[PDB]
Formats: C-alpha cells, structure tokens, sequence
C-alpha cells in the first residue's frame, strides 16, 4: 500500500465539501483536508487498537472505534451500543 | 467619655 | 543557590529531550 | 408615635436608639432630611358619574 | 443470552403510533441512546453520591442528577414523570 | 519642609529623591497617607516623631495605631487638645504607645 | 381612565409599530423536506 | 401463585427490575434506594417516548413509515433543547439540516 | 507637550497587564452582580468570600479565552479592532452558541 | 421632576420631552393637553419642570 | 435588584481584553461581552444552587463551585475539590 | 479502506479489522469532515470571500481548539 | 481529621529541588492535578474493567489506561517508570 | 515494612489503595494496579515539579507561584494537552502578539 492519502482523490473531497454547502473552493484545500484526516484517523486507530490489544485480541471490532471515538468525546450511535 | 453613656436611654428620653 | 548546585549530580533528573 | 419605634425603644439595642437618636436630630434639624413637604393637590375621581 | 431494550422501544411506539413502522438501524439508534443516557445519569448520580458520602443512591439523588443532566424544561417534566411513578409505586 | 499630599502620581513626583542625605529637614503627612503609604515611611528613618490630635489616635485596636507603633523613632511627642476628657483605657492605650 | 404620561424607549417606541405579546406543549416543527427545499429555492 | 411486574406497579413499560441489575452490577454506590431503579425507568420511558413522538412526527412528514437514521437526526437536530442536549452525537447516516447561508444565494 | 501616538499604550498596557497576575474585575461589584443573579434562582442562599472569588476567577478564565479566540478570529478578516460579529462568530464556532 | 433636556413634537400633537435627574434620565412622551401646558408656561429646553400624573398640571 | 449586570465597568472589560492582547475595540463589545458573562454565570451559578439544594445546607460553598464548572466541563485548581 | 488498512499497519503488524468497524470509520470521517467544512465556511464568510482558503480551516481548528 | 498529598510533595520536590519552595496556593494546585489525575486514571481503569466484563482491575488495567489517558512519549515513559517500580515491588516478595 | 519503601515509591501505595477500594470504581483490585497508578503519579509530579522549579529559577525566585506553575505548564506541549480543560488560579496568560500588529514598517 502506497500514496493512498492520494486515493482520497479530489472529487471526494469535493462531494464533501458540498454537503457543507460551500459554493465556492480553493486547489489547496485538498492537501490541507486530507493532512486533517491523516492526523484525525491516527488519533482514532491508535486509540481503537490499544482498546483491542487490551483484550488480548487481533480483529478490531465495532466495539473498540465507538468507544475509542467516545474517549475523544466523539459519541456516534447506531453500531450496536 | 463614659458620661455620655452614664445618660441611660431613659435619662436621654426623660419622663 | 547557584547554576553549578542545579547541574550538581545529587538530584532527581529527568531525561526528556524538553526539559 | 410609631409603634414600631417603641419596639425600638424596649429593644434596648444601643446602636437602635443611636439611629433614633439621629433621626429625632435630622427632624429637628430641617423637616426636609425626614419627610419632604408633600406638594399638596387635589383629590381625582378615576370616572364622573 | 442477550436482552437489549429493543422490545420495549418496540412496545411504547406502538403504543404512540400503531401504524408507524420502525427501521432496526433506528431500533439499535434508540437503543444504544436509552442506554448512553442511563449511563450518564447513573454516573451523575454517583458523583453526587460521593461528595455527599453517602452510601445509598435515593430517588432524590437521581431526581437532582436528572435536573443536572437535562435542560430546565425537560428535566421539569422528567422529574414530573418520575415522581407521578414514585406515586404510583406508594399506590 | 515637605508637604507629603496629592494625587498618586504627584505624590511620588514628591518621593523622588528623599533618600539624599539632607534632602529635607522635616516632612508633614496626613494620617491616611500615613495608613496608605506606611511603607514609604517605614522604610526611612525619623529620628524624632511627633503626633498632633493624639485623640485620633485613642483606639489602639485601630489598624493605624499598629502601624504608628511600628515605626521605628528616636523619639515620640504625643499632641492633643485636652486627652484627660477621655476615658482611662484610651489613656493607657496612650501610654503603652 | 386615560393615561396623560406616558413613559417611552427611544430604541423601542416608534408610531409605526405597535406590538404587544405574553404531552410537553411546545410549537409544532414542519420537518418537510420538500418545503424546507422550497424554501431555500424561492 | 400470581404476581405483578414492578413494572406494571409503577406503570411503566421499560424493565425496571433490569435497570436496578444494571445498576447493583455497575457498583455505583454500595446501597440502591429502591425508588432509584423505578425513578430511573419513569424517565428512560419518557424521554424515549419523546423522542419517538418527534421520529414519528417526522416520519408522518416525510410520508414514509418506517422511521430510517434520516428521520431521527431531523428530528433530534430540529428540538433545540435536545438539540443542545446530543451536539456532541453524531447518528449514523442521519445526514445534516439543509442550510445556506443567504449571502452565497445570488438572490431572494 | 510631548504625546504618545495612537497604539504606543496600547502596547504598553498590554505588556504590562499581560505581565501582572492580580485579579482584574471589582471584587464588591461582582459579588453584587452574583448575589442578584442567585436571588433570581433563589431567594436567601448565602455566600461566602471564597465562593464568590472562585467564581470570579472561573469567569474572567472563560473571557480571556473568549477574547483571545477573537483576536485571533478578527486578524484574519486583515482587522485589527475586534467588531462584535468577530464575538458571535467566534462563540458559534466554539460550538457555545449552537 | 426634570431638567428638561430636549424637545420634540410627535408630529396640537404629542411631544416628546427629555428630563434628568441626580439619580439618572429619562424622556417622556406627553399628552397634548399637557403640551399646551409647557407651551403656555414659557418652558424652555434647560428649564427645571413638575408633573402630576394624576392631574396633567406642569409647574 | 436594579442593574448589576451594568455594574461591571467598562475598564473591567477593557483591561480583560487588554489581557487578550487586542488593539483596539468597537463599542458594542460592551454589551455583548456583557450578554455572554451574564448566560455563562447564569448556567454556572443554577448549577451551583442545584448543589447546595442537594446539599440541604443554606449556605453555597467552594465545592459546590467547583463542581458546576467541572459539570461545565470547565476545571479549576487551587480552591480544592 | 486502503487507508486505514496502512495507518494501521503503520502502527500494528498483523492487524485484522472487522467491517462493521471500517463502516464506524468512514462514517466518522465524514461526520468530522462535514462539520470541519462547515466551519471552515462560517470563517470564509467571515473573511467576505467565498474561495475557502487553507488559512479558513486553520482557523476553524483554532477556535475549535484542536491545534491551540 | 484530613488528609492531603502535601507532605509526599514536598518530598519529591525537595528530591528534584532542594532549594526551591511551595506556597499553599501551588501546594494545592498541585494536590488538585494529583488528585483529577487519579480519577481520571481510576475512571479509565473502572471502564476498561467492565467492558471487557472483568471484575479486578490489574496492573493490565492500569497499563491501559495510562495508554489511553497520557500522549503517547509521555505514556511510553510513565508506563516504562510504572513497570519499573511494580517489577521491583514483586521482586521485594 | 511500609509497601510503599518494599515497591520503593514516594506516594503512599497503601492510601492509594484504600482509596481505589472506597472509591468503589471496581469490585475488586489487583495488587499490581495500586502500585502501577502510585508509580505513574510520582512520575507526573516529578515532570511538572521540575518544570515548575525551573520557570521559578529562569526568573530568579525560588518558591513555586502559580503564574510559574502556568508558565511551566503551558510551556510544554503535552502537558497542555492533558491540562487543556484546567484553568489554574491566578496563572495568568502568556505573552502572546501577533506580528502584525508590531509598530512601525517591517
């Protein structure tokens, strides 16, 4: 696996950004968006994979992103809680 | 300065 | 006291890179 | 007259008659301190019958 | 086994609606909020119940934690409900 | 003489160089100033001290009383207009100052 | 009877406007999206 | 022989003996009032009916009957208290309220 | 006379106040202001000198941070005097007012 | 009673007058009867004025 | 009780924003600083009372301050709790 | 699920996940993105521009705290 | 009767810092983070414990916890510290 | 012999271990989790004390005061990360300006 922050591609990041509604957007905005979501899924996959290693444990479940997203005060509902 | 005291309430009042 | 007596070996130092 | 200054008065609260002491002074000093002149006016009726 | 609040969410939309129907995606929604909101107040409570030391959670701790937790009105009717149950439990 | 009055700013306007040997001969203050300034004064030296209207002075449960008492003098003249009309504790708070 | 005096805010007074106002029973929300959509349109 | 639910005693419909488990197995304190399972179970019950009311209110709107994620956020981000209440909460696939800001409209 | 130009003590004050670490807002008129504000929420509740500076201190925290997300939020409008839509905008993004 | 502080015609019409007091200000909007009291009694803007609400008499 | 909420004076809230390090300041800050202090104390405050209610005691204590801002999710040091 | 699969491979060997939980993921990311967006918007406006410019995301962040 | 972390404080200061001193105000802010740490650090423990459905917390618990709670170079480094310190406890028999 | 000189730790691992079984947050304790947390604490202190000691020394003082305490924790990153939410009780604020607003031309 390679260059994936690419994979991201600009029309994702564009469908997004038009859910938000902005009429109007910037070519540098793609690599700034994408650094946020690099940094954000860190903070999250490194708090679900240290809830599962607890476990003694291989495949992270469901149960180990919701509560690691609740850890960062993110709450998100419907995936069996 | 007791001798202002010393007058009681009822001795500033009076009858 | 002085800078020498806070360089002085006869404490608890602590090695992160910051401090 | 006021009963309530009697109370004062049986209290026996010195810093209580201390202050009616004062107000007593401040009527005798210029009736203006304890109660202006009401600035008197004829009575109104709210409706003419 | 597992039990989960699902059939009673189940039972009082129907009793709000009888002719509602109810996605399982939205069942497990209401689910996991019963139970987050549950959590939360018991939590509260137990906080209270600490600074207070006091051993035993009453229904007045839970009652004052429901004022914490909910906005003003909404814990006016909370607290309401509760008590209207309290009645009908001395019943 | 030095007359130790006014606003904050003109008042160490008037500080500024008390600390030259002979930069005056005597200075005149206010007991407020005295009570907000304590420091200033407390730090020089006073050589004789004197109090007019001592009567202020009578209660020594007064915070200004303690400070006075604090400071350090050669000498102390109490001034006051007729102190005998008081009663005796203030007498003797007078005394012990 | 009448008020002779009356009493005003130069921010709030004007001739123009006169106004005057006071099972959880709350305003009901009209979650259409086709109006809401509507809305944003027009 | 025959008995009652704590339940039906207090007139409600959640399980108030599974919350009084719930809560003795979450040791929160060494003692439970017994009103606090009942106290629990009467807000639980009204705050789901709330919310209920709201989805079906939605629903009803919508014209669809079956409530999806769709009709949950719209009704929890429309109730401004509960609204205050969940801004932390995000639900799956709610989506979000149609909003525009009126000066990127060219006009009207 | 000499003068200092408009700004020169602004700086100034703002050293030195930055500097200082004594409490900003009148003690007496704060716990006036709290002491009415409680007799809203209930009447005859007592309050000590402890309670009232606490709160003091929490409140002033709150709006230093306030103020400096708005410096922060009113430079990049190339502003350098804070307006009142910089307060709103800035409290709505904090997710305090919404 | 007031200072009188300023004067306007809601425009025989209601006035609006503005009156200062040791404690504070306000202003007032007056009946036209008792406009034709001020009017007829020579007040001037600065002129010091006493109105009984419940007879509409300024002195 | 007639207007406290006024009462803070206009150099408290230049000071305060002194502090923040702005230049300058449009008037109308004042009131609208004004409006903030008084909501944010209005919460803390109903929280506090709450407590000291729980409390059954007369009196509003330190405590009970500490733990409104911690409910605010606010966290004070040096007054205890 | 290609990123993810490396950030997690960066950070554990032999990982495995469950595809309930990369579903949880990807609908977080939006959820954070969407709002990430819309603030960024609220700051352009603010700006009185309608280009959202990299500048207007930092800023977001800022009030918002993430990086302070 | 009370009791405080104040004494333990001084102490670890005194070890790093012989010279400097605490007034009450810092001495009881210190105390305070002490204190919301432990919760923190208890709290974490507590839910850990219960989601994997264990009833004793362990040095496993509180490991995972400091993970959880502490960035990550100053978690590395408590976390070394702690293993340290609970090795040489169950040395001591 | 006191447990805490046998695991060789400042901070009293026996009241921390009372407290964790008062505290009620679980049913039981494992003997290693006192001892575990008693090591973490005394690790924290002494990084927030240094820090603290060395802002008092940086301005020639040598009792800690909250506005040092501040500065100390500010001062580092992390710290901040995990004190982000704790006002501190006259700590004060950092310098802080921004360039544009510096007088004079560049």
């Amino acid at each position: 696996l390679r260059d994936n922050i690419q994979g991201i591609t600009k029309p994702a990041i564009r469908r997004l950004a038009r859910r938000g509604g902005v009429k109007r957007i910037s070519g540098l905005i793609y690599e700034e968006t994408r650094g946020v979501l690099k940094v954000f899924l860190e903070n999250v996959i490194r708090d679900a994979v240290t809830y599962t290693e607890h476990a003694k444990r291989k495949t992270v479940t469901a149960m180990d992103v919701v509560y690691a997203l609740k850890r960062q005060g993110r709450t998100l509902y419907g995936f069996g809680g | 300065t007791d001798y202002f005291s010393k007058l009681s309430v009822r001795d500033l009042l009076g009858s | 006291l002085n800078a020498e007596t806070l360089l002085l070996n006869t404490r608890r130092t602590s090695k992160r890179s910051s401090v | 007259s006021r009963a309530q200054t009697k109370a004062t008065l049986a209290s026996g609260n010195f810093m209580s008659i201390v202050n009616c002491l004062m107000q007593l002074r401040k009527v005798c000093n210029h009736p203006n301190l304890f109660e202006v002149r009401p600035i008197l006016t004829s009575f109104v009726l709210e409706h003419c019958v | 086994r597992k039990e989960t609040y699902s059939s009673y969410i189940y039972k009082v939309l129907k009793q709000t609606h009888p002719d509602t129907g109810i996605s399982q995606k939205s069942m497990s929604i209401l689910n996991s909020f019963v139970n987050d909101i549950f959590e939360r107040i018991a939590t509260e409570a137990s906080k209270l119940a600490a600074y207070n030391k006091k051993s035993t959670i009453s229904a007045r701790e839970i009652q004052t934690a429901v004022r914490l937790i909910l906005p003003g009105e909404l814990a006016k009717h909370a607290v309401s409900e509760g008590t209207r149950a309290v009645t009908k439990y001395s019943s | 003489v030095l007359t130790y009055y006014g606003s904050p700013q003109q008042r160490k306007e008037k500080r500024k160089g008390w600390n030259k040997p002979d930069a005056f001969h005597v200075c005149i203050v206010s007991y407020q100033l005295v009570v907000q300034d304590q420091h200033s004064f407390k730090r020089k030296r006073w050589q004789y001290m004197v109090l007019d209207e001592a009567h202020n002075i009578k209660n020594f449960r007064s915070t200004r009383w303690q400070a006075l008492l604090n400071f350090n003098t050669q000498r102390r003249l109490l001034l006051t207009g007729t102190p005998l009309q008081n009663n005796l504790a203030e007498l003797w708070s007078l005394l012990y100052f | 009877m009448k008020a002779l005096v009356e009493e005003i805010d130069k921010k709030t007074y004007n001739p123009d406007i006169y106004f005057t106002s006071l099972s959880r029973p709350v305003k009901r929300i009209n979650y259409s999206l086709a109006d809401l959509e509507a809305r944003l349109y027009t | 022989k025959a008995s009652q639910s704590r339940s039906a005693k207090a007139g409600l419909t959640f399980p108030v003996g599974r919350v009084h488990r719930l809560l003795r197995r979450g040791n929160y304190a060494q003692r439970i009032g017994s009103g606090a399972p009942v106290y629990l179970t009467a807000v639980l019950e009204y705050l789901a009916a709330e919310i209920l009311e709201l989805a079906g209110n939605a629903a009803r709107d919508n014209k669809k009957t079956r409530i999806i994620p769709r009709h949950l956020q719209l009704a929890i981000r429309n109730d401004d208290e509960l609204n205050k209440l969940l801004g932390n909460v995000t639900i799956a696939q709610g989506g979000v309220l149609p909003n525009i800001h009126q000066n990127l409209l060219p006009k009207k | 006379p000499h003068r200092y130009r408009p700004g020169t003590v602004a700086l100034r004050e703002i050293r030195r106040y930055q500097k200082s670490t004594e409490l900003l807002i009148r003690k007496l008129p704060f716990q006036r202001l709290v002491r009415e504000i409680a007799q809203d929420f209930k009447t005859d509740l007592r309050f000590q000198s402890s309670a009232v500076m606490a709160l003091q201190e929490a409140s002033e925290a709150y709006l230093v941070g306030l103020f400096e997300d708005t410096n922060l939020c009113a430079i990049h409008a190339k502003r350098v005097t804070i307006m009142p839509k910089d307060i709103q905008l800035a409290r709505r993004i904090r997710g305090e007012r919404a | 009673e007031g200072e009188v502080t300023e004067l306007t015609p809601e425009d025989i019409s209601h006035v609006i007058v503005g009156l200062k007091s040791a404690k504070g200000t306000k202003t007032l909007r007056l009946d036209p009867t008792i406009y034709e009291s001020i009017q007829r009694e020579k007040v001037s803007i600065g002129d010091v004025i006493y109105i009984e609400a419940n007879t509409g008499a300024v002195k």
